[PDB]
């Protein structure tokens, strides 16, 4: 059986949905195919308007309680939520917010997902500056009184294995709870799986780090702190995994800014400066 | 009658679209981009070189073009002039999402409003009568057949659109989001390992352009030739430059250039502005802001605006970009396989890209200018990875200005993309983005004058007002990116 899946969309850059197009561990056609039933993605889905909509709606009903909420990007609160309009019901009228789908979906969710540091946290839309009032879904979900499930896998954007590997786990367990356990969270809400390494203890560079050897520009041998690494306060398993099939890593091609926690950006930020 | 979508799916973002029909077709549009974070407000106060890595997150789709508008914007502002290796590698890491984007928008995006997928989610449900190829082809078995290869060719895409995404990492770090283009160059020297390695990928992606996306473009619009004739719009096309062919960006892969009113000119940037008459957003003073000047003061209560999304204008005039606006501007000698199937399928004879004259402004033309420029973009990376030097510097180290100004021009795969910064107390004062789809799928000006998608739409029919199939062809036809549009 596969896991059904509404997919919605706030303030997000649609770069948490592309990097889980990347995924090889199984592939995106075996995903969609063999894995999931994708029911509602404004990005890919045959439906638009009151069909997409309806349709969305429709599932949330008959999968009520069964169905995975998957949220990409952050919710804004000012002005109404007037900052994301995610939506027109069809029965005249009635534009709906990013605030409203939420609210009305994650209750009947078997559990929210909220995949990129944006919707796990805040993230850049949340940041300095802002004046959407833009906040996470864990943040939302207290305001709102909302108690269901949530499991947060945050980067910006989330390695397509911590999005899959999260998502495989939490539906098996579904399927068979006594036999197939949830994945073990931290205090933050994501799992320990993909978030319990920290990125410096576990860096090819460290010993150089050990021995004073900093590299001075991007382009000259040794560990990248002086050039901005936040890699010390940053837990991914990024340093084993890699990134795009193992082609490459921030760190190994310039610095890790520390994309999957709580703090990014502001708390990460100058990206170019040492911690 | 009145057809409102929304969400108007297969498009990056929130997208609204509202016509009128009368007689069949489309009388009257509005577009709306229904969703805004505020870019140009989140950069104020920081340090300038944080913007490379934040503006990329306007977009995971074309983070690499953000990416690229702004390390030049920096580049400027902080003085540096980039190296040779440091260029090349640049347009090696940006050309391969070039790539990508592409082929994602035409099968993932487009595609399936005209080819039949799986009867599972998310290919189901659809409109009842949804004039896909197994409907307009009558012979059951060649219908099958042509269904079958585009269906084919859309699962196989998937695919190759993460070996582009590997090409970008290569240099690039990691995809979406790169880590390596920084202000003074890119951060990685390329070895002559990881131009093989990128090369090999590429290889396997320009044989797919080559053998499949473009045969299957071809073939698509020698089934939809009423499609070549509607989706007409404006036809007034801008683009900014793309791919410095020199260190002193004196040449491009595709030229800046302008086409308005049915005449060539070549492109002034002091005559662009954006109007916010029928935007979310309060402006100081009547008229329109040049870039350098622009305010961002979102007000979605503003009596007459109706999208996130701002109006530019060149000259006052609305000018859409993308793939169709940088060929006509350019006009390449069209691919192979283009030149022998124009002949074959349609009797064309066409040697150039404008020789598709009259319509390469339509629906269709839109999809045939992004195919012909994927297999563009392909030949240049070919030359790019024979140029680039293993083991030569690719970075230069400057340092914050206390005060200065920079603005980056470059082309998103969507269309012509700007970064204005100005810096203050060694920090950002004012950040400026003008990007693509912004130019496409903007509200009226204050003039009262349709964006280019609005324009568009205009005479598009609509024999079934339940299933309004050509309305979301044209929109998509643009590869609309309101995540872009808004920031
Ligand atoms: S977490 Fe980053 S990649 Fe994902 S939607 Fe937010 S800005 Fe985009
Ligand atoms: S490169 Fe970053 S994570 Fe690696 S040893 Fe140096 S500071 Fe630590
Ligand atoms: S290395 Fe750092 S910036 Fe790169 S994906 Fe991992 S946590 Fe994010
Ligand atoms: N391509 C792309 Fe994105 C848009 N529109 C930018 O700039
Ligand atoms: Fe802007
Ligand atoms: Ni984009
Ligand atoms: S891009």
């Amino acid at each position: 059986k596969k896991a059904p899946v509404i997919w919605v969309q706030g303030q997000g850059c649609t770069g948490c949905s592309v990097s889980l197009l990347n995924a090889v561990h199984p592939r995106i056609k075996e995903i969609l195919l063999d894995v999931i039933s994708l029911e509602f993605h404004p990005t890919v889905m045959a439906s638009e308007g009151e069909m997409a909509l309806a349709h969305m709606y429709e599932i949330a009903e008959k999968f009520n309680g069964n169905f995975f909420l998957l949220v990409e990007g952050a919710i804004p609160t000012a002005k109404e939520g007037r900052y994301c309009i995610v939506g027109e019901a069809k029965a005249h009228h009635h534009e709906v917010t990013m605030m409203e789908l939420i609210r009305d979906l994650a209750p009947k969710s078997l559990a929210t997902v909220a995949v990129g540091t944006c919707s796990a946290y805040g993230g850049i839309p949340a940041a300095e500056g802002n004046v959407t009032g833009s906040k996470s879904v864990r943040d939302f979900f207290a305001d709102e009184k909302i108690e269901k499930l949530l499991v947060n896998v945050p980067g910006c954007p989330p390695h397509p294995d911590w999005m899959v590997g999260t998502l495989v786990a939490a539906w098996s367990h579904v399927l068979n709870p006594t036999e197939h356990p949830l994945p073990e969270l931290d205090d933050d809400g994501r799992p320990l799986l993909f978030f319990g390494d920290n990125i410096h203890e576990n860096c090819p560079y460290l010993d150089k780090y050990d021995n004073s050897e900093f590299a001075e520009t991007f382009t000259k041998p040794g560990c990248k702190a002086e050039l901005g690494c936040k890699g010390p306060s940053t837990y991914a398993d990024c340093a084993k995994r890699r990134w795009n099939n193992g082609i490459n890593w921030c760190v190994e091609n310039a610095v890790c800014i520390g994309c999957v926690e709580p703090d990014f950006p502001d708390g990460k930020s100058p990206f170019y400066v040492a911690e | 009658v009145k057809i409102s979508i929304d969400p108007l799916t297969r498009v990056e973002g929130h997208l609204k679209i509202e016509v009128e029909v009368k007689d069949g077709k489309v009388v009257d549009a509005k577009c709306s981009g229904g969703m805004f974070r505020g870019f140009e407000q989140i950069l104020r106060g920081r340090d300038p070189r944080d913007s490379s890595q934040i503006v990329q997150r306007i977009c995971g789709v074309c983070p690499t073009a953000h990416c690229t508008a702004s390390v030049m914007a920096q580049d400027d502002a902080f003085g540096v002039k980039v190296t040779t290796n440091g260029r090349i590698t640049r347009n090696l890491i940006f050309g391969a999402n070039y790539l990508q984007s592409h082929i994602l928008h035409f099968y993932h995006l487009a595609a399936l409003d005209y080819v039949k997928g799986p009867d599972v989610s998310p290919f189901v449900p659809r409109y009842a009568n949804a004039d896909l190829l197994t409907d307009r082809i009558k012979d059951g078995a060649k219908a099958d057949a042509t269904n079958t290869y585009g269906l084919n060719q859309y699962l196989k895409a998937l695919e190759i659109r993460r070996i582009c995404h590997e090409m970008v990492a290569m240099f690039g770090g990691r995809m979406p989001h790169v880590q390596g283009m920084v202000v003074g160059g890119a951060t990685e020297i390329p070895t002559a390992d990881k131009v093989a390695e990128y090369a090999a990928r590429f290889k396997e992606v320009q044989k797919f352009v080559i053998e499949e996306y473009l045969p299957l473009i071809y073939t698509l619009g020698s089934v939809y030739t009423d499609l070549f004739e509607t989706g007409i719009g404006w036809k007034n096309v801008i683009a900014f430059g793309v791919f410095p062919e020199d260190d002193d960006y004196k040449t491009f892969l595709l030229k800046p250039g302008v086409y308005i009113d049915g005449k060539d000119e070549e492109f002034d940037s002091k005559l662009v502005k954006e109007y916010v008459g029928h935007s979310f957003f309060d402006h100081s003073a009547p008229g329109g802001l040049h870039y350098s000047v622009g305010e961002t003061n979102p007000n979605p209560d503003k009596p007459g605006a109706y999208s996130f999304v701002k109006a530019p204008r060149y000259k006052d005039k609305p000018c859409e970009v993308g793939p169709l606006a940088r060929m006509w501007v350019q006009n390449p000698e069209l691919s192979p396989v283009g030149q022998k199937l124009l002949k074959e399928l349609y009797g064309i004879e066409a040697k150039k890209f404008r020789d598709l004259g009259d319509k390469a402004f339509s629906i269709m033309g839109r999809h045939v200018l992004r195919a012909e420029e994927t297999w563009l973009t392909a030949v240049a990376v070919e030359k790019w990875l024979k140029q680039v030097q293993p083991g030569a510097e690719t970075y230069v180290k400057s340092e914050i200005p206390d005060a200065a100004e920079g603005t980056g021009f470059t082309e998103a795969p969507r269309g012509a993309l700007l970064h204005y910064l100005k810096i203050k107390d060694k920090k950002i004062e004012n950040y400026q983005i003008v990007s693509a789809t912004l130019w496409n799928a903007n509200p009226r000006d204050d003039m009262g004058q349709r964006g280019p998608i609005e324009e568009a739409l205009i005479g598009v029919p609509v024999p079934d007002i339940k299933n309004p199939v050509n309305v979301g062809r044209l929109v998509r036809s643009y590869d609309p990116x309101l995540g872009c549009a808004v920031h």
